């Protein structure tokens, strides 16, 4: 009931602020009118003023662009010969040195791998004789280590038992009766909520 | 998601349902049963990419509905779809075409020409005759059929092509009285 | 006269009704084209004031004296509405996640809605992939 | 009330508890032991061929740290000396440029600026006009909306009692007895609630 109550009074407001919309749309349209009508009056100022001053506007401009292109033109020219004539010289000189000192280098990194190399060639021996002195010794005692854990896992499993069978139990023979009594709070509960919300 | 507005519009008895039932729900039918609002909606992923289709069917048998000229502003792509059997379709492509432009409120809009019906015998229209009025007017014209139900599938993917074109092309020109309009990437 | 026939999800097909044509009628057409069963659909008519429940019609219920109005039909058996369904298999391009910054390889998708997550992702989203 | 009986379990599982750390410990602290004197005999090796490879390693790098730092001295010194020409070439060029262009710029700039002095300037008195019409507008419209929104506000005030009155009316005598209701659900649900929950 007190939805269609109060949904009346919504209606005869939304009645109201229709009739009201009326004058409201003829008064806004009314002012509206005479901005878009002003604008449209200063249209032939805004617009056509810019229209007809952009013609020397953009000359001025575009004539001035014209000449800050001809002079660049004229400057890329013998600045692209300079930077030309001086990427052949400073890329020259280093030429003059990606030849010797590449080459110094080259021979250089083969003495730089070959002293690595000499020393690796031992290295790596012993590297996998430490890997296997350790794969060995993590073999015996990870032999051990497991076969301890088998038997600790295999304690743990024996008193999970204590777990899975009267621990188990116990919570069942404790949760029975107790969902037994929840279940009567729960039905009894569900009975409240059809009657103060019904 | 990509959301892409697809309106088909076409005389009563081109196969306009027929096409898109044949494609999203991949039925055939067989009595004519005049369409006033349908639309078809699936999430597909064109590209990798989520694109959501919502095509909207129209009325082929009617005159001129104020809700129509709404729902149809609201549109994007546009297929012209028509029977190739049948010359009175070939010449409403025109006016449907016209009623477009003023819905649109523009002369230049994403339109695809569709020759449904072009497997069967009673070719009337021929290819070339639509070609050619396509290529003077500025739009792609693709043979199909509902029955056969070859080339539905692209038909449906090149009127997105003409849009994602539409947009681009709009961004580079800016609705102006520009000759050259052929740009693209 | 005019009915607007609303399907699940959100499709609509506004036939022409004339004569005398139930419900079930109108329903006989659309049920041999998108080829289902109406056992496991109801007829609901527009929601006539109320906080959120569709109200119920029948089958022999005239379309002509719901010209106009917007009839929409729904799974009533078990569960109503379009529900999210959750499928796992590729897609037709690698695409970019809708959840994270990272390309969908092999997760899930919907096949009502559609929508683009990995298997992380499933509850990693707290809206339904369900459109307006 | 039965959480005795569960108290029971849960000290049963604490006391198999502590009769498994008890023996796990013990073994533990042997495997422990096992570990620490393992990984002892692989670590007393590694440290000492640590030491025994770390120091021809250090003296290897050392050996291509030198040659590295002599060939900057051969290379990068140079290059430095050749880069620091190739800058003074590059900047000798940059201020053949920076002084026929940079006045040039500056040229330029007064050119566009003088221009902007009589272009923006002339146009932005032009623009005060319009923009004083426009604003003229905006007083004629905006005073005119004045009388507009009083009247407006008026006649919403008016709409506002008008419904207000008997909506408030209405409201209270239609809270007085639903609230007398509400006191009803209120004490039968709380009276229910503390029977279920006592
Ligand atoms: C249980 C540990 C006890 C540790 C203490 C006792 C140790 C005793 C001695 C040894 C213990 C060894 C334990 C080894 C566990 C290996 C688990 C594992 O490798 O599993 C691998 C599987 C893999 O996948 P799948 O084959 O299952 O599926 C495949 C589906 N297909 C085919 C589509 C392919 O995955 C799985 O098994 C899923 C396994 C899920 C296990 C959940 C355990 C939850 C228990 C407690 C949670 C809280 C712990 C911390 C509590 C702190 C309290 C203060
Ligand atoms: C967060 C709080 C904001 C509060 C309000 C102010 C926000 C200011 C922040 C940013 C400025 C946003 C300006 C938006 C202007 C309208 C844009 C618009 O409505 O786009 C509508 C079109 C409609 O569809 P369509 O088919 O025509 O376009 C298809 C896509 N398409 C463009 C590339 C072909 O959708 C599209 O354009 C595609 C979507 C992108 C459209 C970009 C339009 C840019 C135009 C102007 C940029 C701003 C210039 C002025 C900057 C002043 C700075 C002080
Ligand atoms: C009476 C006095 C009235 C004064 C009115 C002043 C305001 C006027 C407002 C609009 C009028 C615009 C008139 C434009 C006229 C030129 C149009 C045009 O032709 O222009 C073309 C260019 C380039 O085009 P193109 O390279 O394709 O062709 C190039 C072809 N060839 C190489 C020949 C170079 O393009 C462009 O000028 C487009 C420039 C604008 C681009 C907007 C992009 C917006 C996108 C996103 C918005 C983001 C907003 C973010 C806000 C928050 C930021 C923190
Ligand atoms: C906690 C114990 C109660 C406490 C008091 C009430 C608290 C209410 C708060 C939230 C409500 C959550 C549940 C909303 C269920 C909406 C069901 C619905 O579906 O309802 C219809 C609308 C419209 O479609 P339909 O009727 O054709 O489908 C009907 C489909 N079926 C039958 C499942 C009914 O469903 C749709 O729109 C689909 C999109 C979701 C629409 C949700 C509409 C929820 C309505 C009211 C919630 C807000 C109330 C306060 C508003 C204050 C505004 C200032
Ligand atoms: C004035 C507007 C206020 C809007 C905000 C209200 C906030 C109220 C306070 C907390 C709630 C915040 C989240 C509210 C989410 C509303 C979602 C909604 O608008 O839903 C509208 C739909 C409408 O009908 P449909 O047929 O489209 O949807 C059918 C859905 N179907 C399949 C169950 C039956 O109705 C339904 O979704 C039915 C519910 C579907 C989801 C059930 C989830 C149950 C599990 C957990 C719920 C946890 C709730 C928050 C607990 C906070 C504890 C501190
Ligand atoms: C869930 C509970 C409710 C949560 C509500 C809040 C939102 C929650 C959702 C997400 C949290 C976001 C927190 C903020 C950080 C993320 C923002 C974001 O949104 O992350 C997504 C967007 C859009 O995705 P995307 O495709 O860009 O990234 C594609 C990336 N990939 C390449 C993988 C696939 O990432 C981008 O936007 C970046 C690229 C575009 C940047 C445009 C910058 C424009 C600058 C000025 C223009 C301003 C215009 C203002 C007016 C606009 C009118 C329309
Ligand atoms: C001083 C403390 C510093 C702490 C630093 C470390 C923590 C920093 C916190 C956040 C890091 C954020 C890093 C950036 C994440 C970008 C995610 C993103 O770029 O995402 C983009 C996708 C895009 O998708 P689209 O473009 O295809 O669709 C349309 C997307 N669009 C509408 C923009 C139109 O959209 C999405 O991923 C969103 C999809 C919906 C996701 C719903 C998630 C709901 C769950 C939680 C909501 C949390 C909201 C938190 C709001 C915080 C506000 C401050
Ligand atoms: C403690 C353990 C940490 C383990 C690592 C956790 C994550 C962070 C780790 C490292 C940081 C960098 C991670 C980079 C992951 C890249 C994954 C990836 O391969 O993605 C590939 C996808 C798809 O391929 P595509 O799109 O490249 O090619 C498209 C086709 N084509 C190339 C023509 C371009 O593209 C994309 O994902 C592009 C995604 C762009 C947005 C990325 C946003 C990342 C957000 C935050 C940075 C990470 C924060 C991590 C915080 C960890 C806290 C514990
Ligand atoms: C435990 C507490 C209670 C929990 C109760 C259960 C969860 C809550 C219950 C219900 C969930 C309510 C979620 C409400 C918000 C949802 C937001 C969302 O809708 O989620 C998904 C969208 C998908 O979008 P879509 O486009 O794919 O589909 C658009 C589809 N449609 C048309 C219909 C919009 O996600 C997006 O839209 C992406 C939007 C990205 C917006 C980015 C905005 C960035 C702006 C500022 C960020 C500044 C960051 C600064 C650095 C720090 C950042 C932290
Ligand atoms: C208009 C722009 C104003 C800009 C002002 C200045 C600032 C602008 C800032 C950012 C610009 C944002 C521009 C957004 C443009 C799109 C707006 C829009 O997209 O407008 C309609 C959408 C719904 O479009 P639709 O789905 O048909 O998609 C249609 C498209 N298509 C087919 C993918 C899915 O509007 C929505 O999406 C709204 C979200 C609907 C979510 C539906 C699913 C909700 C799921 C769960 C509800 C959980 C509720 C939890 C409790 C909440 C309590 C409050
Ligand atoms: C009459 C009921 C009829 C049925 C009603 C059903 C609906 C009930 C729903 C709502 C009704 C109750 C509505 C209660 C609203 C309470 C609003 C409230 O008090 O907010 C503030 C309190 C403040 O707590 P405290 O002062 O402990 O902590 C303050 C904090 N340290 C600080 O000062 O910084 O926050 C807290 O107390 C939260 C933590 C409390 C910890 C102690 C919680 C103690 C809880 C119970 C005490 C033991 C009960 C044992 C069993 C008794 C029955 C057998
Ligand atoms: N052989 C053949 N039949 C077609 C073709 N296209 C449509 N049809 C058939 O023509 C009949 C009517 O199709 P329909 O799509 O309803 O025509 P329509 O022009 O869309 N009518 P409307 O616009 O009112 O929905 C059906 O049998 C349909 O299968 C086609 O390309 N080849
Ligand atoms: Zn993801
Ligand atoms: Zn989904």
């Amino acid at each position: 009931l007190k939805l269609l109550d109060n949904w009346d009074s919504v209606t005869s407001t939304f009645s109201k602020l229709r009739e009201q919309l009326g004058p409201v749309t003829q008064e806004f349209w009314d002012n509206l009118e005479k901005e878009t009508e002003g604008l449209r009056q200063e249209m032939s100022k805004d617009l056509e003023e810019v229209k007809a001053k952009v013609q020397p506007y953009l000359d001025d401009f575009q004539k001035k662009w014209q000449e800050e292109m001809e002079l660049y033109r004229q400057k890329v020219e013998p600045l692209r010969a300079e930077l030309q004539e001086g990427a052949r010289q400073k890329l020259h000189e280093l030429q003059e040195k990606l030849s010797p000192l590449g080459e110094e280098m080259r021979d250089r990194a083969r003495a730089h791998v070959d002293a690595l190399r000499t020393h690796l060639a031992p290295y790596s021996d012993e590297l996998r004789q430490r890997l296997a002195a350790r794969l060995e010794a993590l073999k015996e005692n990870g032999g051990a280590r497991l076969a301890e854990y088998h038997a600790k896992a295999t304690e743990h499993l024996s008193t999970l038992s204590e777990k899975a069978k009267p621990a188990l139990e116990d919570l069942r023979q404790g949760l029975l009766p107790v969902l037994e009594s929840f279940k009567v709070s729960f039905l009894s509960a569900l009975e409240e909520y059809t009657k103060k919300l019904n | 998601m990509t959301e892409y507005k697809l309106v088909v519009v076409g005389a009563g008895g081109v196969g306009k349902s027929a096409l898109t039932i044949q494609l999203i729900q991949n039925h055939f039918v067989d009595e004519y049963d005049p369409t006033i609002e349908d639309s078809y909606r699936k999430q597909v992923v064109i590209d990798g990419e989520t694109c959501l289709l919502d095509i909207l069917d129209t009325a082929g048998q009617e005159e001129y509905s104020a809700m129509r000229d709404q729902y149809m502003r609201t549109g994007e792509g546009f297929l012209c779809v028509f029977a190739i059997n049948n010359t009175k379709s070939f010449e409403d492509i025109h006016h449907y075409r016209e009623q477009i432009k003023r819905v649109k409120d523009s002369e230049d809009v994403p339109m695809v020409l569709v020759g449904n019906k072009c497997d069967l015998p009673s070719r009337t229209v021929d290819t070339k005759q639509a070609q050619d009025l396509a290529r003077s007017y500025g739009i792609p014209f693709i043979e199909t059929s509902a029955k056969t139900r070859q080339g539905v599938d692209d038909a449906f993917y090149t009127l997105v092509r003409e849009i994602r074109k539409h947009k681009e092309k709009m961004s580079k020109d800016g609705k102006k009285k520009k000759k050259k309009s052929k740009t693209k990437c | 006269n005019t009915i607007r026939v609303f399907l699940p999800n959100k499709q609509r097909t506004v036939v022409n009704v004339r004569n005398g044509m139930s419900l079930h009628d109108c329903l006989m057409k659309a049920l041999k084209v998108r080829g289902l069963q109406p056992e496991c659909c109801a007829v609901f008519r527009l929601l006539q004031e109320h906080k959120g429940k569709k109200a119920r019609l029948d089958w022999n219920t005239d379309a002509a004296s719901l010209i106009g109005e917007e009839l929409q039909v729904d799974f009533l058996d078990h569960v109503p509405l379009t529900t999210h369904n959750f499928a796992r298999k590729t897609f037709l391009k690698l695409a970019f996640c809708d959840i994270c910054q990272k390309f969908l390889l092999n997760g899930f998708r919907c096949q009502t809605c559609g929508y683009k997550f990995h298997e992380h992702c499933s509850t990693k989203v707290p809206t339904m992939c369900v459109d307006w």
